[PDB]
């Protein structure tokens, strides 16, 4: 019997600055056992200071990006070439998705930019368009291994001040974009070494007010 | 996995990558996967881990037996007899396959075994997820009369195309070298091109970090004299 | 339906520098329903430190059975098991149920009496050995801990480090795994001296 | 899981926080109450887009309502809305389970409970979901019409962190609402692990945890 | 069969267990006594499948009693859920399996302590203040999380029962024609007849 | 799988193909399936290679036995025990074996043991999945008395054939022919007989 | 939904410093029946792309005759149909792509996996695969089936990454692929000796090979191997 | 849902219907009225498929509604139900079936009779002096075969009705919440509100 | 079925057994499977007579509404329309046919059209259950060019082999040959080509 389905693996990963964020992904490619390509990337930019990855198979998730940058192109024909703001390009997502209730664009959707105060923003979503916005989110293949991880260093989730024993939370201090990227460096680098489906390379892509900047970086081959 | 096994002028050579499975997670990066059946006699599996070691010293222990008994050295076909008689009995429920190399007085020899008790004959071998990237490299480039130093070349080559392009296999190189008229080398991560990258931060803690509800000390000594 | 999930819990052990630690979560549960928040999964016999997780009821037979076992080793050797032994022996014995296993994956941790080393390993149900320079996981949140020891994780911790960076591994991998958490203990394990900690977590 | 419940000062709804794909925790910072207008709340069991896609959709019905009709739908009528819709659906396999709530002047204090099998109910007190047994055990045994505003609030916050605690599906944290005849008032967001150690010490419950 | 619940106060445990038997579509009795003696103090109540929860019962107490008789002494309450734990654990790996889950109320004498043992047809044993099995801990736990302290009475554990079995009959769509409820103390077993 | 086994004037000769698959991967191209049980009485194994291999090995081991208390055993002795095997224990095997052995009062005999273990003593057999194409080019050629020469021609086209048109045939053509004046084995390349 | 019957096996392909390589068995067989032994698998778009083909023959067919139908189209009413509105190979893999994924997404599938091959106006080198669930993928090196098992690890020990590609001669690219194409020869099952191989360059052209033969093939050492075990005669 | 019974007595019919709602585990409800008046001297209860129920009753109640509108006249208790059976039979071989079962209890004013249909799912249609939908025949039609007789008052109704109901408390194994009673008689319909 | 058409010097030869069963009962063993679709343009059909009797009316149909507006269809363009059809309902037909035909301008041409509704043009082409026995005979006896009379003669051995070994197969043989000269229809009974 045909499956219309299949898993390409990819693992993502979007966190919200205070000024900025980053949507990452690693390059790597896969059916079953073996490797499609070492850079196939994933993470797009889709204008308006906008960028989005629908991760898990490729071809809807190929079919959802093309589809919602078209819809940017046409929001920009039928309101006057207005910016589409990323509160709007997400509720726009939902409607894309939840079209195909009952045959589901089977991937994990996130989009990263600024909402309207220039604050960072990520929005994540299900296959069928549930979506929330949301300061980390890690998709994909190794996501269970990942948000642990970010809980508790970019939350502070269980740290407490030495001395207080527990009674003093450690406090929620505000990353740099600088800092943010080590902590998703060392996310896939540790990802890398524990999940088959995570390698080759990882790319970065950095939104601010200045708009959408790239970064790559080599990861484990094997 | 990959597993590959290849003959040379005087002696036989086996090797695997290190890395071991659980679904898509990586429960060990550094697995040791060439077991000794005896001195000179040694295997590399692939299937199911336990069973693969579980068969591999069971034979191991019976042919040290039997080689005490008959004060003779152990025989590859010996160990190739005895493990495809207790797999073929079990009918592939015990998920061993096996390349199994070794030198013994009759010379020195080269045999595939696979779950259900079949087994094999060649000068190059390959076994595990891994082995049609193997194999690719052992077609390519094998050829007869092979040297140590090429065959040890050919043998770590076919290993690193597992590595690099089956997601199934990983990490190191371990190699073992059986020579006629000599000690069988075991070359323990023979290769190492897969050392991580130092990480951009440590994530060490302050002491006292963690909340403790309490402490207390552990009693791991005997019932105390007096 | 699938045993090794049915009760939950996790175990993490870690070396450090003249140093093991082992630590498990408390909870024992019927799928959701939380039924006890002191159900400890990690053991001693002499020197020699067992966590295990997976059904429940294997676990508590399992104690016992080593127990029985350990037992008996003394009485005859006139000496305690050490760890490298007592990991052959938990192989050795899963292996005998190879076609009716155990649901369980058993984590052994202390350091050899004799050459001071730390040691640690792990097993699958069926009693293949994981043994681990650095650190070993389990259970329903393996995943989890698996993601945290990897980037946490760094040889040579003296004690009092290894104890947050064990701590934290654990207690962040809980939080993310509905069947794990209801409490945690840590266990500091050095040539002869063994201190245990019950951690403060949260309780949903 | 997700409660509730009518009493003299209107309408208290509260929720938990989790999602759990299996037993991994994807989030436990979901959003439960989704609110379909200023004046109407719904709650969000079962499938996580089909409450939101069609409770949001309701907030467009309802609003179109109030423009042609020059007043405020009834609770009756906008729970009908989507109750009918999904009715249409039925076979197809939506899942839905929720409370919508609403205070009007022709009906008081207003709680459907519909159901993506076509069921709507009204009623006093509601719990759905994986914890809901353990949230009605707390509500059926405190609850009167009487309550007080700041009791309502309490009562329905202490249901949620009882079915937190012993529901593995249920935690993270809680969310409070009170709904007047004026609009639902946000009664913030109440980490469980906080909310927990605090209420055991205040109240001196759950003495068989160790704090 | 269907509820059974336990609370251990300060010095008694009290087993409540319903008086339903139900074959399909009738209620054949209402008045089924889902316990066994199997000490002086020490009572075991039960549920699970027809047949092998009697069975089960009463191999259990044959077994005690020789014990008590051979030794003219009472195993304590934590070496006989030991025993039927370890009988359970067996039973799990059998041709077929006694499907058969069960409570132990015991006072040990030489503490001087009343316990709670709760263990499954697997073998699954823990100790607790409270317990139950099947869906009856899911409408009573969050009232014996709430009221339930260590230094109860046995009147102040039977009240909080009476609250657990009242929010039962009110949410659970199945009738269970009430419980019976007996209590393990110093003194021994006794049935409280009017509940 | 491709073998036959051909009786002619001073004996017998089998014949196989070298490959064996696992699903479309060759797992070996340089099998070799014509097994030994005693000196002149071999056999050709088709099926499962776990099956045919440890059937083998127990007919071996109860010819040597047979041999070591009453001399050499007739070729039809040795396809009476093989059938025993696999007729015995039909419900656990998949294996389709032909036996082929010569004696000096008997000369050159062949016997096929199809799947449900029944015996046929033939002229000449045909087995494996590649034997159903060359039906109709065996039956067509095959002659009684042949020479040594044209028995290996006979041989070698047939498989020939087989080989060309099943996907699970392919690699060497080897031979063994068995006559009085001892044991010969024979090997033939592609470059060879793809030019037939 | 249907089943594939009659299939052609393997397409591999790589990147060069000047353009891309790909070859392609002239086998299409039915089930492990090797029924049709002189089968074109590659099928060339003008002068500037290949289109490879494994899977189903029937639908190949159909593949074939939508690319001839969208020749013929692209010139209608196009003065410049040979020369800046000619097809280019990203044109010809995008209408595939559209249609591989449509057609799945009416569970109805073209039970294929393709390959295109070619080189952009720009001399550019285009490679890039879809199959019957519409998806794609670019790599300097790609195969389908067996290939990507077999040929791809060969392949990429000549290119491994993208900046290997100008360091690659045609003359090293092409016997790489030759070798590949043997060693699928030895170990495919549904292969065949018989196959073509084209060669798009942005200086020399389309080069489109047919009738070649797998050679050099060692045998020799089979003649020593005897048993499987025990067995010394 | 689960019971519904009716019984048509000298000058009334009357209808009894069970309270509670379950959705699975949980008694979502203990006061449900499981009833739609169709016109003001017919009523109909209903049981079956969750939602379905409803929609079908509302919706027949709609057409008679519409009916008694258009023609300033109220259709005969035997006229309803001839509707109501077609609208099941044709519902029965649709793409999804209404999954209900009804009964009809009217008061024909021209005849001066009570009247009382019994109609499955299917479209099944039989006038009875007694009739229940589910397993509620199963307890009470050996009571209503004993005692009941066509001159019967509305007091002697309800008191069989009490008999019934008791029966059902007695060997049913789930709790229905007791029962809403109507009666239908030439006044119209009306509600006891104790029983 | 056992059904196979080979090209030769002056056109082509069609040549069928005439066997159809229902299991294992020959529901008619004087079955014509040589079917007429144009003048000198016919096929031989194997898998459900049900679907190859609807299509081949269907062509028929076409090729006559063809003629009536263009004139004689090819070969090529009778093969394109069956292909039309079993490629189309692929999931709906059992249906292999191979289609012969005479041209003056190309004279004899084979078209087989298996399964999948791919189409194949070949010197000669054979197809049904018997077809399986005699790719190796077919394979090592076909040439091109042969005389009529070495063709029919390469048929009748052919079919002969197929009806031999495949229960599914029997009958009397039926040829039909297409050359400029016409279209002759020959029968061959078993008595003559059990003998061969
Ligand atoms: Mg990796
Ligand atoms: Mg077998
Ligand atoms: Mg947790
Ligand atoms: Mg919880
Ligand atoms: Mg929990
Ligand atoms: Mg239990
Ligand atoms: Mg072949």
């Amino acid at each position: 019997q045909f499956n219309p389905y299949g898993d390409n693996g990819g693992t993502i990963l979007g966190i919200a600055g205070e000024d900025f964020a980053v949507l990452a992904g690693d390059t790597r490619n896969i059916t079953d056992y073996s490797i499609n390509s070492r850079y196939e990337p994933k993470v797009f930019d889709c204008g308006d200071n906008i960028v989005m990855s629908a991760n898990g198979f490729a071809a809807d998730g190929d079919a959802l990006v093309k589809r919602f940058k078209n819809s940017v192109k046409w929001y920009h024909f039928d309101h006057n070439d207005k910016k589409l703001s990323i509160n709007s390009a997400a509720r726009n997502i939902q409607h894309l998705l939840y079209g195909k209730r009952f045959f589901p664009y089977y991937v994990h959707t996130i989009i990263a930019g600024l909402d309207e105060d220039g604050k960072g923003a990520v929005y994540s979503f299900d296959p069928v368009g549930s979506y929330e916005r949301e300061q980390c989110r890690a998709g994909g293949a190794a996501a269970s291994l990942i948000m642990p991880f970010l809980d508790n260093q970019v939350n502070f989730k269980n740290q407490y001040e030495p001395g207080t024993n527990g009674k003093v939370k450690k406090p929620l201090k505000y990353l740099s974009v600088e800092e943010v990227i080590k902590l998703v460096r060392d996310s896939f680098t540790s990802a890398t070494e524990r999940h088959i489906q995570v390698g080759d390379g990882l790319e970065i892509l950095i939104v601010t007010k200045d708009g959408v900047r790239k970064e790559f970086y080599e990861l484990k081959r094997d | 996995t990959t597993i590959v096994g290849v003959k040379f002028n005087n002696g036989v050579v086996i090797a695997a990558d290190t890395r071991s499975t659980q679904g898509p997670i990586v429960a060990d990066k550094n697995c040791a996967k060439l077991h000794r059946i005896s001195p000179k006699i040694w295997c590399a599996g692939a299937g199911t881990a336990a069973d693969t070691e579980a068969v591999t010293q069971l034979i191991g222990s019976n042919i040290e037996l039997h080689s005490l008994y008959t004060s003779r050295e152990p025989r590859v076909v010996s160990a190739l007899q005895m493990l495809k008689q207790h797999l073929f009995k079990y009918q592939g429920h015990i998920g061993a396959y096996l390349i199994v190399a070794g030198v013994d007085p009759t010379g020195s020899h080269l045999f595939s075994i696979h779950a259900h008790g079949s087994t094999d004959v060649g000068y190059y071998l390959s076994l595990g997820s891994g082995s049609l990237a193997a194999m690719a490299v052992l077609e390519s480039h094998w050829k007869q009369d092979l040297t140590k130093e090429e065959a040890i070349k050919l043998a770590s080559d076919a290993i690193q195309a597992g590595i690099w392009n089956d997601l199934g296999s990983g990490s190191n190189v371990d190699v073992c070298v059986m020579e006629i008229g000599k000690d069988a080398e075991y070359l323990r991560n023979y290769l190492t091109p897969n050392v991580r990258e130092e990480k951009q931060k440590s994530y060490k803690f302050p002491r006292g970090t963690t909340a403790v509800l309490k402490e207390s000390i552990v009693n791991i000594c005997d019932i105390q004299e007096e | 339906s699938d045993p090794s999930s049915i009760n939950g819990g996790i175990v993490v052990a870690m070396t450090g520098k003249d140093c093991v630690a082992i630590a498990c979560d408390l909870r024992l549960g019927s799928q959701s329903l939380g039924v006890s928040n002191k159900f400890e999964k990690i053991f001693h016999y002499g020197h020699v430190f067992l966590g295990i997780t997976g059904l429940a009821t294997d676990v508590t037979t399992l104690n016992e059975m080593f127990r029985y076992k350990t037992n008996l080793y003394k009485l005859k050797e006139e000496r305690a098991i050490e760890p490298e032994t007592f990991t052959q022996l938990v192989s050795s014995s899963l292996y005998e149920r190879r076609f009716g296993p155990y649901f369980v994956g058993p984590v052994v941790a202390g350091i050899n009496s004799k050459s001071g080393k730390p040691f640690i390993a792990g097993f699958d149900l069926i009693g293949c050995i994981d043994e681990a320079k650095d650190f070993i996981v389990s259970g329903t949140a393996s995943d989890q801990l698996f993601g945290m020891c990897e980037s946490l994780y760094e040889p040579n911790l003296e004690p009092e480090d290894l104890f947050e960076t064990i701590s934290q591994a654990l207690l962040n991998a809980a939080d993310r795994d509905a069947l794990s958490g209801w409490g945690a203990v840590v266990y500091i394990i050095k040539k002869d001296e063994v201190v245990k900690r019950y951690l403060k977590m949260r309780q949903d | 899981t997700t409660l509730a419940f009518r009493f003299q000062g209107g309408i208290i709804v509260a929720v938990d926080s989790r999602a759990t794909a299996g037993n991994w925790v994807a989030s436990q910072t979901v959003k439960k109450v989704i609110e379909i207008n200023p004046f109407l709340l719904g709650t969000m069991a079962g499938g996580a887009a089909d409450c939101q896609f069609w409770e949001t959709w309701l907030g467009s019905q309802c609003r179109l309502h109030e423009l042609r009709e020059k007043e405020r739908i009834s609770v009756a009528a906008a729970s009908k809305i989507l109750s009918n819709l999904v009715y249409q659906y039925k076979g197809a396999g939506l899942s839905m389970g929720t409370m919508i709530c609403g205070y009007t002047r022709k009906e008081g204090p207003t709680i459907y409970y519909v159901d993506s099998d076509g069921t709507r109910l009204k009623g006093d007190i509601f719990c759905v979901g994986s914890g809901q047994t353990f949230a009605y055990g707390v509500l059926d045994s405190n609850y009167k019409w009487d309550l007080s505003v700041e009791d309502a609030l309490y009562l329905g916050k202490r249901s949620i962190l009882a079915a937190a605690h012993r529901d593995a599906y249920s935690g993270g944290s809680v969310n409070l609402y009170h709904v007047t005849e004026d609009g639902w008032i946000y009664h913030g967001n109440h980490d469980v692990g906080e909310l927990f150690w605090k209420v055991k010490e205040e109240e001196g419950s759950f003495n068989n945890v160790i704090g | 069969m269907d509820i059974i619940l336990g609370i251990r106060v300060q010095d008694s445990v009290i087993l409540a267990s319903s008086k339903a038997v139900t074959r399909g579509i009738s209620v054949l009795k209402d008045s089924d006594d889902k316990t066994r003696q199997l000490s002086p103090h020490t009572l075991m109540s039960f549920a699970g499948e027809a047949g092998d929860t009697v069975q089960f019962a009463e191999y259990i107490q044959a077994n005690i009693q020789l014990y008590s008789i051979r030794e003219d002494y009472e195993l304590s309450p934590q070496a006989v859920s030991s025993f039927v734990r370890q009988e359970l654990a067996k039973s799990i790996r059998s041709r077929r399996p006694y499907q058969v889950n069960v409570l132990i109320g015991g006072y040990d004498k030489k503490k001087n302590k009343p316990e709670l043992y709760q263990i499954d047809y697997l073998g699954t044993k823990v100790e607790l203040p409270y317990g139950a099995h099947g869906y009856s801990g899911f409408y009573t736990f969050s009232l014996l999380d709430h009221h339930y302290r260590p230094d109860m009475t046995t009147e102040e554990g039977l009240d909080l029962l009476k609250l657990c079995v009242q929010e039962l009959e009110k949410r659970m769509p199945m009738d269970f024609k009430g419980v019976i409820v007996k209590i393990v103390d110093k003194d021994g077993i006794r049935q409280v007849d009017d509940f | 799988t491709s073998i036959m086994a051909v009786t002619f004037k001073d004996g017998v000769i089998l014949g196989a193909d070298s490959r064996t698959t696992t699903g479309a991967y060759i797992a070996n191209r340089v099998t070799d399936k014509l097994t030994r049980v005693h000196d002149k009485i071999w056999c050709c194994r088709s099926g499962s290679a776990a099956d045919t291999q440890a059937i083998a090995d127990i007919v071996q081991y109860h010819l040597e036995l047979y041999t070591s208390q009453y001399g050499t055993p007739s070729t039809e002795t040795a396809a009476s025990v093989f059938k025993e095997l696999c007729y015995e224990n039909k419900d656990n095997l998949t294996a389709g074996i032909i036996v082929a052995g010569y004696d000096d009062k008997n000369k050159g005999e062949v016997y096929t043991i199809p799947l449900g273990g029944s015996v046929h003593k033939l002229p000449y057999a045909i087995a494996g999945s590649g034997s159903t194409f060359i039906y109709g080019y065996c039956d067509k050629n095959f002659r009684e008395n042949m020479s040594k020469e044209e028995t290996v021609d006979f041989i070698k086209h047939s498989l020939s054939q087989a080989i060309k048109w099943d996907g699970s045939s392919g690699g060497v053509i080897r031979m063994v022919v068995l006559t009085a004046a001892g044991v010969e084995r024979l090997i033939f390349y592609p470059d060879e007989y793809e030019q037939l | 939904t249907q089943q594939p019957i009659v299939t052609g096996t393997s397409v591999i392909s790589m990147k060069y410093d000047n353009g891309v390589i790909i070859a392609a068995d002239n086998l299409g067989s039915y089930g492990s029946l090797l029924r049709f032994n002189g089968v074109e698998r590659l099928i060339p778009v003008g002068d500037n792309t290949v289109v490879g083909i494994s899977g189903d023959i029937s639908d190949m067919q159909h593949i074939e005759r939508l690319l001839k139908d969208l020749v013929t189209e692209n010139a209608y009413d196009n003065p410049l149909a040979d020369a800046e509105e000619a097809l280019e190979p990203s044109y010809i893999f995008e209408y595939l792509a559209t249609v591989m994924y449509q057609r799945r997404s009416k569970m109805n599938p073209l039970w294929n996996a393709i390959i295109v091959a070619g080189v952009q106006s720009n001399g550019d080198q285009f490679l890039r695969y879809v199959n019957l669930l519409g998806v794609t993928y670019s790599s300097p090196t790609l195969a389908t089936g067996f290939g990507a098992h077999m040929a791809n690890p060969l392949l990429r020990k000549v290119v491994d990454r993208e900046s290997d590609i100008p360091k690659t001669t045609v003359q090293v690219a092409e016997e790489a692929i030759v070798n590949a194409m043997r060693v699928l020869y030895y170990r495919d099952a549904r292969s065949s000796r018989n196959f073509s191989l084209a060669i798009i360059d942005k200086n020399t052209g389309l080069t489109f090979k047919k009738n070649l033969q797998v050679e050099n093939m060692k045998w020799d050492f089979a003649k020593d191997i005897k048993g499987y075990g025990t067995q010394k005669i």
